């Protein structure tokens, strides 16, 4: 038997905001970086950059962290970056199986499905099943790995650039980059 | 601690409530689900009363039954309630006397967690390693699926961190460690019975041992 977890969530927001211990604006503080700095848009820009910019790639690839830094974009679970190449013979995915563990500043916070007791114990295990009832193909003749976030390192997906964008802008490849495709689920598509 | 929080390979879950770049929705579906967040990270940097360790461990203690039937968002809000109350901060009372009715917590460690090792090596890419063949009924980072299996080491983090088992349970002594990318074949890890081809586990050095 429980409370309602509203009521709950806001107990404990109120038994500790009423013994000081919350300072002014905290929780409204975190609120808007979660809804509004937080986002796979960052990571999207990463992605484009990496894309039409080879040196830049190199950097992402060798030290994520600095590539990162260089855009203002580590923050909370995200301070230990490392970007995974998809290859034409190898799919990369991300999964935290233990949690939620997600590069929260590049990638948004992890959605419903992510966090799914589904998705964290089918993937590690049967990634090709799980992607293609999530509506990407991946042949046989394709190596998928499986990244399983289970320490301090945070991982973004750098996915293949699909043919049919050669000179595109990277504001126009930005938008083909979605949160799907940095957490690896997810292939780039042209409208 | 092999609690049901270890699902990576366990079998008879359905399909992933998702198809891929379908709408998630906002980032919060309900007024409430900014706080357990927010409040950890009160707990942690504000109040230095925990640490994110010691989040992990205290959801993973959720009675069994508990953990597999609360959504994610709850989880965080039972732990971090639980933890508040475990160092002295808040008592159960007066959450249930605001809540207005029941909240139970996660159950009371049943290990007092373990130091970081002192005898560890230092791992190259390339190197072949195994986990070490150890079970640890509190906090650790290592998902049961690798223990006791080799894989080869695909990176060694250039930071280090202190090591879970010890800190997750507020001890003095989890020292720090670097991790490790370690690449395991999934045949290795499933047998016959998975349809991928590697997986990489973030391992601390301490769970770790040559070949
Ligand atoms: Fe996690
Ligand atoms: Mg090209
Ligand atoms: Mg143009
Ligand atoms: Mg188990
Ligand atoms: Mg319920």
């Amino acid at each position: 038997a429980q409370a309602p977890v509203s009521d709950r969530a806001w107990a404990l927001f109120r038994a500790l905001d009423g013994k000081g211990l919350v300072p002014d604006g905290y929780v409204e503080g975190w609120k808007k970086t979660f809804e509004e700095d937080f986002s796979p848009r960052r990571g999207a820009e990463l992605v484009a950059r990496a894309w039409t910019d080879p040196e830049f790639r190199q950097l992402l690839l060798t030290d994520g962290t600095a590539a990162v830094a260089q855009y203002g974009y580590l923050g909370p679970q995200g301070e230990y970056i490392v970007a995974v190449e998809d290859t034409p013979t190898l799919k990369n995915v991300i999964v935290c199986s233990l949690c939620s563990c997600t590069a929260w500043p590049i990638l948004g916070l992890p959605p419903t499905w992510y966090k799914s007791f589904e998705y964290r114990a089918r993937v590690v295990r049967e990634p090709r099943k799980v992607l293609s009832e999530m509506g990407t193909e991946i042949a046989s003749d394709i190596e998928i790995r499986v990244y399983d976030t289970t320490a301090e390192t945070r991982y973004m997906v750098l996915p293949q650039r699909p043919a049919g964008t050669e000179g595109w802008s990277q504001e126009q490849l930005q938008e083909i980059v979605t949160k799907d495709c940095l957490i690896g689920v997810a292939i780039p598509q042209v409208p | 601690m092999d609690g049901v929080h270890d699902l990576a390979g366990v079998q008879g879950f359905g399909k992933v409530p998702h198809t891929v770049n379908a709408d998630i929705g906002p980032t919060f579906h309900a007024e409430w689900e900014h706080l357990p967040y927010s409040l950890m990270f009160a707990g942690v940097a504000e109040l230095g009363a925990f640490s994110v360790d010691e989040v992990r461990y205290v959801v993973e203690r959720m009675e069994p039954r508990h953990y597999m039937m609360t959504p994610y968002y709850e989880r965080y809000v039972i732990g971090v309630a639980t933890l508040m109350v475990e160092k002295g901060i808040l008592t159960q009372d007066e959450l249930e006397s605001l809540a207005g009715g029941p909240f139970p917590l996660s159950r009371p460690s049943e290990s007092e967690g373990r130091p970081a090792p002192v005898e560890t090596t230092t791992f190259e890419v390339g190197q072949r390693v195994r986990v070490r063949d150890e079970y640890v009924p509190g906090h650790i980072r290592m998902p049961a699926y690798c223990r006791g299996r080799v894989g080869t080491i695909s990176h060694r983090t250039t930071e280090k961190w202190p090591f879970p088992d010890a800190i997750g349970h507020g001890r003095n002594d989890a020292g720090e460690e670097p991790t490790y990318h370690v690449k395991f074949a999934a045949e290795e890890l499933f047998g016959s019975d998975t349809d991928g081809g590697s997986v990489v586990v973030d391992l601390f050095e301490g769970y770790l041992e040559p070949a």
